[PDB]
């Protein structure tokens, strides 16, 4: 059970992980 | 400040910038050191053996990391300083 | 400290955290005009009143502005002792206050109604201080360069202040992720430079 | 206790007039510090500024190339009597026959 | 003879320690004026009273 | 269940640093039983440097 809520929570890849360039040089959903 | 120019063109500074494959430490300023210490010089607990001493660990550990990251080098995805790929590398595969 | 006890209700009173801040308020119908010529600064919710330190020069004439507020908000989880108690607390924090004066004095019915941002004045909480920014402005047009296209950019604990245009403005998340980005990079190099093979490595 | 480490390789800058000259509990020769010290290690890309302010051990020479993670000195902070303190003996054996 | 690690006082340590390197020896034997091999014949020298002839 | 963690054997990974460290303690290790031979370290000495 505790493993469950540990991914439900763990998150996301937040810089270079997720990215391979610098964002600089160039998320998306929006929900009510 | 009408026009915004601020210009990091050169190779090594654009690709830091960017992100592109690019050498760790820049090769212009890397700095010459004098002689260190000989071998004789220093003291005993400290001096390298003769001749080769045989260890089990003297050949690098077989992995998936290692098979991929050549296999994209010959492809053209990723330059790597080498032909063979090294240990800091290989992390920095596992994460992206 | 002055020796005399001011009317309040003749004063706009701005609360930051760790100050109250006094200027002298000219009568008006909408409540916006100042005078920079009168300021006291108090201790919170205390009543010794005090002279600010003036770190640049003050107008010397009324001028109608706009007030913000910037900070950061505390969230807390206070302890439980009764049985409904609060699970959460949250408090806003100001810590500066952004004072931009109108276009020509104007008002905010009129049709013409911009603000210049080249003049700015801010007051903060730690120094009890009233500064005026340096902004750059970054939008050819020149001195006469149209209001109604024009857009600031506060950056750097409100440090950093530019003008741009509103086309060039970068979108929400790229903010972010620009920021991650280069806080990550940074933190992987320090890991990886205890390595013995560093030197000899490439970034890929 | 703990052993202060290398943090890049490179060549270990000391001045030896400060440091007085012992035999460690291994065997080794080795420099007692009793004055703080600023020992800089050059790597080619920087310089590193390490400290040593307890009674420590210095492991290294001046001019000596370190690697990285190679434990140069020991700072040996905590100085406890021990009342766990027992005395043991230890047998040397003889490996061949003779006088 | 000293003790463990304690700074090394007595005159014959010092003199051991600074000798464990190459370098202090071959300056050392220069300021004596002898040749290299003469060090090493004066190692195998005996010690004691030496007897008459 | 959905995300179904499993444990494989190529999942236990070893710090990057291991081999290195490993040899150079072995090599100090040899040089100190040269020197308990040769009459440059004592017992007690060799027992507590291992």
């Amino acid at each position: 059970m505790l493993i469950g809520l540990y991914v439900l929570t763990s998150g996301n890849h937040r810089g270079i992980c997720v990215n391979r360039y610098n964002p600089c040089n160039r998320k998306e959903p929006f929900f009510s | 400040q009408p026009e915004q120019e601020e210009e990091e063109l050169t190779g090594y500074e654009l690709d830091k910038r960017l992100g592109r494959p690019h050498p760790f430490i820049d090769p212009k300023t890397k700095k010459k050191i004098e002689k260190p210490l000989t071998s004789e010089e220093l003291w005993w607990n400290w001096r390298k053996p003769e001749k080769e001493q045989w260890s089990r660990w003297q050949r690098r550990r077989p992995d998936v990391e290692t098979v991929f990251l050549k296999a994209m080098a010959e492809t053209g995805q990723v330059k790597l300083y080498g032909d063979h790929p090294t240990l800091t590398e290989t992390a920095l595969y596992r994460a992206r | 400290i002055v020796d005399y006890r001011i009317n309040e209700e003749e004063f706009h009173k701005i609360s930051l955290l760790d100050c109250d801040f006094f200027i002298r308020k000219p009568p008006d119908p909408d409540n916006d005009v100042y005078d920079f010529r009168e300021m006291y600064v108090t201790p919170p919710d205390t009543d010794i009143y005090a002279i600010p330190r003036v770190l640049a020069p003050m107008p010397q004439k009324y001028i109608r502005c706009a007030m913000s507020d910037y900070g950061c908000y505390n969230v807390t989880e206070p302890p439980i002792d009764a049985p409904r108690d609060p699970m959460y607390k949250s408090e806003r924090e100001v810590s500066k206050v952004f004072l931009t004066k109108h276009y020509r004095n104007r008002r905010a019915g009129d049709p013409e109604f911009a603000l210049d941002f080249e003049e700015i004045y801010v007051i903060d909480s730690k120094t009890k201080s009233i500064t005026r920014a340096k902004v750059v402005v970054t939008v050819p047009g020149g001195r006469n360069r149209d209001r109604k296209n024009d857009l600031l950019v506060i950056r750097d604990n409100g440090t950093s202040f530019k003008i741009i245009p509103s086309e060039e403005r970068d979108d929400p998340t790229t903010v972010i992720e620009k920021e991650e980005w280069k806080k990550s990079r940074q933190d992987m190099e320090r890991h990886l430079r205890k390595l013995r093979d560093f030197s000899v490595s490439n970034w890929f | 206790a703990e052993h202060v480490r290398a943090p890049s390789n490179g060549k270990i800058k000391f001045n030896e007039d400060l440091v007085h000259p012992t035999r460690t509990r291994h065997g080794h020769p080795a420099f007692l510090c009793s004055i703080d010290l600023y020992v800089t290690i050059e790597s080619e890309d920087i310089l590193h500024n390490v400290n040593i302010p307890p009674k420590s051990l210095l492991l290294v020479q001046n001019d000596q190339y370190v690697e990285s993670e190679q434990v140069i000195a020991e700072i040996r902070a905590g100085i406890s009597t021990l009342n766990f303190k027992e005395k043991v003996r230890k047998h040397i054996y003889s490996d061949s026959d003779g006088e | 003879n000293e003790g463990e690690e304690v700074a090394l006082q007595s005159p014959e340590a010092i003199e051991a320690f600074k000798m464990l390197s190459p370098n202090y020896r071959k300056k050392k034997i220069s300021d004596m004026g002898i040749t290299e091999d003469e060090y090493y014949a004066k190692q195998f020298e005996i010690k004691g009273e030496i007897p008459e002839p | 269940t959905a995300t179904s963690i499993s444990l494989g054997i190529d999942d236990l990974l070893t710090i990057p640093s291991k081999g290195w460290l490993v040899q150079d303690a072995e090599q100090q290790s040899l040089i100190l039983e040269k020197h308990h031979h040769y009459g440059n370290v004592h017992a007690v000495e060799k027992l507590r440097q291992s």
